[PDB]
């Protein structure tokens, strides 16, 4: 996240922080994701398109730093990796970036609910919150885009929600954002989403709730004048989420 | 206790 101020899960809880593991002994840090019920994550598709070997990946759930443990974290195998055909990518883009990870525990369970662990909501058909919402992303991207390292603790911040007629603008993106994806901002362009939070979650209040309006999918630069960070409309996956939890 | 999903404590 470029800016954003540091935080612990407490204010994040059902933040998933997905590895992968390597024939090496190593275990690097890929995207982040959300719970949206006990056993389902949800993520990008694009974190996993090139290597969508289930058995390779590790999930942790109550966790406040990448690579040193956090008191209360768990640790599952992802049992389902499902992600979107019709999944595509352009010289900006990836067009349907949606991605499921069902989880199970070594002993057998999904997740249980802690001060650390709790679920997202998500919206109602096609239902947004209006351009101007301030909602909140999280995550262990980059800090610069210059930056070849994530942090190792959390960061959060908070961006504003713009319309697609402000994104779409031919000096923003012009038709490369399609109406299954939102753009938000910082309107002086300080902080913004980065690599590294690809997959993580924009959260923003609706009806009352805090729902995973977004999810980071990609953006040119991170926190670059009229490049807007490009989330994939979850409002309008929600047909495909539910066919298959 | 159970999920309570947004909540945060």
């Amino acid at each position: 996240i470029i800016g954003g101020e540091f935080t612990t899960i407490e204010n994040q809880p059902w933040f998933a922080a997905i590895y992968r593991r390597h024939r090496g002994g190593s275990v690097t840090y890929v995207c982040g994701g959300s719970l949206m019920s006990p056993c389902w994550v949800i993520s990008a598709t694009h974190c996993f398109i090139d290597y969508p070997k289930k058995e390779d990946y590790i999930v942790y759930l109550g966790r406040s730093r990448l690579n040193s443990n956090t008191q209360g974290e768990m640790k599952f195998e992802v049992e389902n990796l499902i992600l979107h055909k019709d999944y595509s990518a352009d010289t900006l883009a990836h067009h349907n970036d949606i991605a499921l990870l069902k989880i199970r525990s070594k002993e057998g369970r999904c997740a249980q609910p802690s001060r650390t662990i709790q679920t997202i909501c998500l919206p109602s058909m096609y239902n947004d919150p209006q351009f101007g919402t301030s909602c909140e992303i999280t995550g262990f991207g980059k800090e610069a885009s210059t930056d070849y390292l994530y942090p190792e603790q959390l960061k959060m911040t908070v961006v504003k929600l713009i319309s697609h007629r402000e994104c779409q603008q031919p000096h923003y993106y012009g038709s490369e954002v399609t109406t299954k994806m939102l753009c938000a901002a910082d309107p002086q362009w300080k902080t913004d989403s980065c690599q590294g939070d690809s997959g993580g979650p924009l959260v923003c209040s609706l009806q009352g709730r805090m729902t995973l309006t977004g999810i980071v999918s990609w953006g040119r630069g991170c926190a670059l004048k009229d490049k807007p960070g490009v989330y994939t409309r979850v409002s309008h996956f929600l047909p495909w989420i539910r066919s298959h939890t | 206790l159970k999920f309570q999903c947004g909540q945060k404590t």
